[PDB]
């Protein structure tokens, strides 16, 4: 079926963040 | 080596969850699209100037190649692969 994103919740695309811990 | 700025947002579809991007991080230089291992690499596009969208140059890194760093940094960004599609949205824009 057509996807098409519809933003329903709009979830981000960075939760862990590459920073490496020290 | 900076501090470096990766604001993403992409629809929340549990449909279009197999294509779904991991993560997304771009630099002052190029962007960087870190995909599932288990899952294929898509095609991202980039909507340019005119109003359209446009297939960047992509890349392929990472320890599996399931990374994908394109040559360009825009606010828009559309992956579509087979019969899903993924809408994702920089806000922030560092270049």
């Amino acid at each position: 079926p057509p996807p098409e994103p519809d933003w329903s919740n709009t979830v981000p695309v960075n939760k862990t963040i590459p920073v490496d811990t020290q | 080596a900076g501090a470096k700025n990766y604001q993403y947002v992409m629809s929340e579809q549990p449909e279009m969850r197999s294509i779904q991007p991991v993560h997304v991080w771009d630099n002052y230089r190029f962007t960087r699209f870190e995909f599932p291992a288990n899952a294929e690499l898509p095609q991202v596009y980039m909507i340019s100037a005119s109003g359209k969208e446009t297939l960047p140059n992509s890349h392929v890194v990472g320890e599996n190649r399931n990374i994908i760093e394109v040559e360009t940094v825009a606010k828009e960004w559309r992956i579509r692969l087979g019969d899903k599609v993924v809408g994702v949205r920089n806000n922030n824009f560092a270049p």
